[PDB]
C-alpha cells in the first residue's frame, strides 16, 4: 500500500511541490518581519478603464 | 484624430502626400478598404467574429491601414471597435 501511494504521488512530484511553494509564499508574505521571540514589538506596531483594457487583451489572446 | 474636409473632385496624390508627411502616418505595408452597406446596425455574430478576428489580426501582424466609412454605425463601427480592441 505504501509503494502504491508513493508511486501515485511520485509522477506528479513537481506539481505537489509547486502547490506547496505557493502556500508557503502566501503564508510568509503577510507575516511580521521579526521572528517570534521578538515579534511582540512588531505586534504592538500593528496595534476602471485599466480593467477594461486588461480584459480586452485577455480576450484577444 | 486628424479630420479633413475636402472636395470630392480632388487628386488622391495630394491627399496621400499630406497623410504621409504632414500627419506623420508611416507608409502602410498594406491597405484594406471595406465595402458593403451591412443593413442593420447590429450585424451577424459570425460576420462580426470573422471580421474582427481575421482582418484585424492580419492588419496587426502586417501593420496595415483600414479604410471604411467614418460612421459610428454598422460595419464601420464594427471595424473601429475591433481595431481599438486590437490596439
Amino acid at each position: 500500500m505504501f509503494s502504491y501511494t508513493f508511486g501515485k504521488v511520485q509522477g506528479n512530484s513537481d506539481l505537489y511541490w509547486k502547490a506547496q511553494r505557493y502556500r508557503l509564499i502566501r503564508e510568509f508574505h503577510s507575516r511580521p518581519a521579526l521572528a517570534p521571540p521578538f515579534i511582540v514589538i512588531s505586534h504592538l506596531r500593528l496595534l476602471k478603464e485599466a480593467e477594461r483594457k486588461l480584459l480586452t487583451w485577455e480576450s484577444v489572446h | 484624430s486628424n479630420f479633413l474636409r475636402l472636395s470630392d473632385r480632388t487628386d488622391p496624390a495630394a491627399v496621400y502626400s499630406l497623410v504621409t508627411r504632414t500627419w506623420g502616418f508611416r507608409a502602410p505595408n498594406l491597405v484594406v478598404s471595406v465595402l458593403g452597406g451591412s443593413g442593420g446596425p447590429v450585424l451577424q455574430t459570425w460576420l462580426q467574429d470573422l471580421l474582427r478576428r481575421g482582418l484585424v489580426r492580419a492588419a496587426q501582424s502586417t501593420g496595415a491601414w483600414i479604410v471604411t466609412g467614418g460612421l459610428h454605425t454598422g460595419i464601420g463601427r464594427h471595424v473601429g471597435v475591433a481595431v481599438r480592441d486590437h490596439q
